[PDB]
């Protein structure tokens, strides 16, 4: 922006009425975010004729997975101004059940690097599984609480680390990478 | 359409329809889901941030009241809808709360419909 | 001395208000609910209580002389009748000022296992032990909420002061003054602006007049 | 009349006025109300901020200056009163805090004026 | 200041070019604290090249013990934060210990009479003397306390009145209080 | 105004050269009790010099009535908050006498309807004598909790219709209204 505000005529003339707004903070991108986005400032103007070409090249299911991502992704927004008001300090687990989820989207999710090719380059089975594998993961961790399991214990499990090993694999590794860990999601979380 | 709770209002509302203009209960259903649709929106998101250590009937079925009363009031998709069709959704998703939380309309219309 | 932007911070003041304005809306009617129902609670709290404490001290008062060394006997016969340490039921709960244990005095107690001192006040005094364990249970969830209750009020009761203080009017008064100075920028504008107007008038007018 | 002089400054108030000039006391009593006072109003700051206490007994005494500062003295309609009425009685309103040592006096008017 | 920040160019000229700058607030000023130094917006480049003139006349006890007194102010400044998000009941003895020995450098030693002109000249000899007075109480005071004396009781000692005499002595004066009270500090205040 | 912001010019002028502003506030308008005027946001520094005026013209006790009674609203807006949350009656009786007084003020000298037509003709002797007697009810409400009378047949008196039924008559039965509706007060609280 010229005038470090957006508010300015020529940035919502063509710059923000524009097919996709990403905003970005100094503090953001500093972290390991490289380029990075915002998980709230973010907006798409045009998606709602893109999703035939998604539905048919990419994968059928795929306008109901960026959705139920981006969904959490953004209601964490919710206790982000809670925690500037008088803050949360009853730790409860369908409470803490966002905080942690979100929190890892955005540590190893919206950082990625664009100077490797471990931490960024997707194809379709590259994009449609890490998309699915953290969708699974919360999934499974919604009805895992629900009868009196901590958050505490699922943070310290391995399949927290495979998350966490899902920006550091290949796209040609990516298939096989993906189709054992699958069988690691339903062991360590439906047995408890 | 995204239409907000108290921060939304249009200035009139009453002097270009009446009753049996517009259906005549309408008068006080429009002035109830204004205070009904708005008590929702205070526990939207509060239902851990006031934990499981007190959690009363009223305000729960408040929040029920709300997921429903966004899904179907306000949103109708790309469908068509007249003054009946868009009154008769109203009256029935009220119908799960009490006549002790319905306040803002007379027993009157209530004589009509629930 | 160290200072902060004025016109990219502008967006951030404007929505400072968002958060802020609507965030203390509904910080108001929250902990009135944990307050309301803890009333409850206490007035509750003193429906056995009362009943429990008169028939407990009855027979206990009214035996000393007689044993004494009897205390000895009640312990030694008691097949886990009285634990003496960590006997107590403690409860983990969860709530605002974090991870606060509870916990009820929920152990045995035993009612009429005493022989010796005075044939009638000994096995009356036995009976009330039930009078203490079950009554302490009351006590041991109603002050334990009171102190959880503490948490609350004291971190609630900071921001009341602070918003009504500092917090409000001064980020109130902030905008203005922003506002003010970049406001006041654009008089040098308009005076600069008529004299470049003045240059291009003038110029024509050393075509027209001179 | 309200008069409120926390972020007050009265650059002189001991030039232009000594002892004998108008009274004795008034050079001494001058910056005394001023703190005694102030540190009234500075508890019931610090008092909200955790629980509803933080008070002390040595609070107590300088919590009850601030009443005493308040509807005795500020407070006084359209009356007039003189230097005299004002200071005299101003030092049985500095008998609420224990006298001899005091902030900015000493004992040289404690004696003198009760 | 114009615009009561320094932004403005009419203000920095002083802090446009480096040297020394002082802050002087409106806030001390009103209690009638001269001067109205605060160590929040200060610094000085005469503490790299007075060193040398101060251990050739002043003394080299000297660059070392001034200092010591500027951490003093530096420990209050951390904790007055905490004062205000929570009261002086949720900090402890040790909290404390900091805390009422900047009360007495700034009750006693950011006030200076002005009606008093002995007070509005100073010497090396008024400076080196009271500097070494509190050095003595905290070194003393961090073995005193650690008995578990609570600061409440040393609130009440006749100790600390007989060291706040310092606005309003005499320069002819000033051996009165040297000598004297430099051995009543580290002598009854660690038996008593 | 735009905002209701006092930085514009129009406002932060008008405020001193005109001296009264008078704030009516959307609640206190949407329950259908007129006029809906915010008091803590009006004010009028007229009053002041028309005190004289006021008591010379129209009646004696006139001032004394509206400085008083005012101070019902002052510890009513403090009250309803969250002190009475646990109900009236788990108060003192000094802090029910508030709400007790409460209902004549807000259900006869603050309810007027401009669908009615008797009501909204309203003049000066009839706005007086309802002021009037809610401080001769006050009088006698302080007097029943020194002599420990019942709040349920207080707010059961037939005295509190009797005000009802003089505000649906424009000024004409208002006469023969307060012969009656005056000396009820005085013996229903002796009835009792």
């Amino acid at each position: 922006p010229p005038g470090g505000d957006m508010s300015e005529p020529v940035t919502q003339s063509t710059l923000r009425i524009v097919g996709a707004f990403w905003r970005l903070d100094a503090s953001l991108a500093f972290r390991r975010h490289f380029p990075a986005i915002n998980w709230n400032g973010s907006y798409s103007l045009f998606t709602s004729a893109l999703d035939p070409w998604y539905r048919e090249n990419v994968a059928e299911d795929y306008p109901e997975l960026r959705d139920a991502i981006s969904e959490l992704l953004q209601r964490e927004a919710g206790l982000q101004e809670i925690v500037q008001l008088v803050g949360p300090d009853a730790l409860q687990d369908a409470e803490r059940l966002v905080i942690e989820v979100g929190r890892i989207i955005r540590e190893d999710f919206l950082q990625q690097n664009a100077y490797h090719e471990v931490d960024a380059y997707c194809s379709m089975k590259k994009a449609y599984g890490i998309m699915k594998m953290i969708l699974a993961f919360y999934k499974e961790a919604e009805a895992a609480i629900k009868r009196g399991v901590s958050i505490d214990e699922i943070l310290q499990l391995p399949v927290l680390e495979r998350i966490g090993r899902a920006r550091y694999v290949s796209e040609e590794e990516f298939p096989a990478y993906f189709e054992e860990a699958m069988k690691e999601i339903q062991g360590a979380f439906k047995a408890l | 359409p995204p239409i907000d709770p108290l921060p939304s209002l249009s200035r009139l509302m009453n002097n270009g329809v009446g009753k049996g203009k517009t259906r005549e209960d309408h008068k006080q259903v429009s002035d109830q889901l204004y205070s009904a649709y708005a008590n929702g929106v205070d526990i939207r998101k509060l239902v851990a941030i006031i934990g499981e250590d007190a959690l009363t009937e009223n305000d729960r079925r408040y929040l029920q009241f709300a997921d429903a009363f966004e899904r179907f009031f306000i949103n109708q998709g790309q469908q068509n809808r007249s003054i009946e069709e868009s009154l008769q959704i109203a009256w029935a998703l009220l119908s799960m709360l009490p006549q002790g939380e319905l306040k803002r309309i007379s027993k009157d219309h209530i004589g009509k419909y629930y | 001395s160290q200072v902060s932007p004025t016109r990219m911070n502008l967006l951030q003041r404007r929505g400072q208000l968002r958060l802020a304005q609507k965030g203390v809306d509904l910080l108001k009617k929250k902990r009135d609910a944990l307050v309301a129902e803890f009333f409850g609670l206490v007035r509750e709290a003193m429906e056995a209580r009362k009943a429990l404490d008169q028939a407990a001290k009855e027979a206990y008062a009214a035996l000393l002389l007689a044993q004494a060394f009897d205390g000895p006997e009640v312990v030694a016969g008691a097949a886990l009748g009285v634990p003496p340490l960590e006997g107590v039921e403690a409860e983990v709960e969860n709530v605002w000022g974090s991870k606060v244990p509870r916990l009820k005095a929920t152990f045995p107690d035993g009612a009429l296992l005493s022989p010796v001192g005075t044939p009638a006040y000994t096995l009356e005094a036995s009976r009330a032990f039930r009078r203490y364990a079950e009554a302490l249970i009351r006590v041991a969830n109603t002050e334990t909420r009171l102190k959880k209750i503490g948490e609350e009020i004291k971190k609630t009761t900071r921001r009341v002061n602070a918003l009504e203080q500092v917090v409000i009017p001064g980020i109130r008064a902030q905008i203005r003054f922003i506002q003010q100075v970049l406001e006041q920028r654009e008089r040098e504008d308009t005076f600069r602006l008529k004299r470049i107007k003045g240059k291009i008038e003038a110029r024509e007018a050393e075509e027209e007049g001179g």
